[PDB]
């Protein structure tokens, strides 16, 4: 019954290497990009 | 056919004594990992006093106190260790569950607010349920136009 | 002596797991009333009939 | 203020978390643009009917 | 039952170590610009 | 009078319990702030009631 919990983690959409990888670049592109929006107004 | 909409509110307000257990049947899961805690900071403390032992065993030339007291703490430091082996692997279940409950708490605020968003659109449903009825009303205004067309005879 | 204290102790701390699969059991009656929801999703499309 | 005093980590992980609940924030705008137009138009109903 | 006063500990902000930190360095950077504050006016 | 005579610590502390008290009057201002509206505004309606 533990393992018809992870049925429900296949059901969504689960932690898939590219989905994550790209999630995780995607925090990459959101901090970088955010990291010189905050660096540039304030010059 | 019982009216399944009254299930929805039946069925949703057992969820309160619900994920409260797990909300306290993953306190468990905290309390054992940290009395857990608590029983290596003991290991490692009596482990440390093995050192205290063996920290002044070496001391004014006395070798054999010291490999004794070592050879001893490092069974007590391989209690100490095994605890902190469990201990490590606690710390993931433990942030996992509780990373699930945090979702399976989610779901329900969510699903409850649904519900009422949802049901609140069943009242606008029955309210243009109801607009037939006058509609319904209408067919008898067309019986008016029945007894209009009487009133024109 | 040392094996029943560990016996002891797993077996509260695989309890405590137990009761947390409780829950993931739990997590499904909602997930059932989801179901319940998917038949709100049924008089969801007799609201939208 | 997270950035000020040459505090860079502060600000990212500052960030990080802002986009998490501004995330919450834009569904819940999402959620309300969308209720916006349905209160309009059974209000607009009632109105005709 | 004492253990449940401390789900409630996790139920509020626990004391997280950058929160208590930023808050620890955010007393750091109470105390250090205001004690320049005092230190300007008076001269 | 912390600073003076040359004793930095006592206004360091002095400060860093005002400001925990400044909180707490900064906290009743909020909430104060808050107040001025709303009852401004239902006076302002049993005016008109």
């Amino acid at each position: 019954i533990l393992e018809l919990e992870a049925e429900r983690e296949l059901l969504n959409p689960p932690p898939s290497p590219l989905d994550k990888k790209f999630e995780q670049w995607e925090e990459q592109q959101a901090v970088e990009a955010t990291l010189a929006a905050m660096k540039a107004r304030r010059s | 056919q019982e009216a399944p909409e009254d299930l929805l509110e039946r069925l949703l307000g057992e969820m309160e004594l619900e994920l409260i257990e797990l909300r306290r049947a993953l306190a468990q899961t905290i309390a054992t990992f940290k009395s857990t805690e608590r029983q290596r900071d003991a290991q490692q403390l009596i482990a440390q006093r093995w050192y205290e032992k063996a920290q002044a065993a070496l001391d004014r030339g006395n070798e054999q106190l010291a490999r004794e007291a070592l050879g001893q703490r490092q069974s007590y430091q391989s209690h100490t260790e095994a605890l902190g082996k469990s201990l490590g692997e606690q710390r993931a279940l433990v942030e996992q569950v509780r990373g699930q409950l945090q979702k399976l708490e989610r779901k329900y605020l969510e699903l409850k607010s649904q519900k009422n968003l949802y049901l609140a659109r069943l009242k606008s449903a029955i309210a243009a349920q109801k607009i037939e009825e006058i509609a319904g009303n209408l067919d008898n205004a067309s019986a008016s136009s029945l007894f209009e067309r009487i009133e024109t005879k």
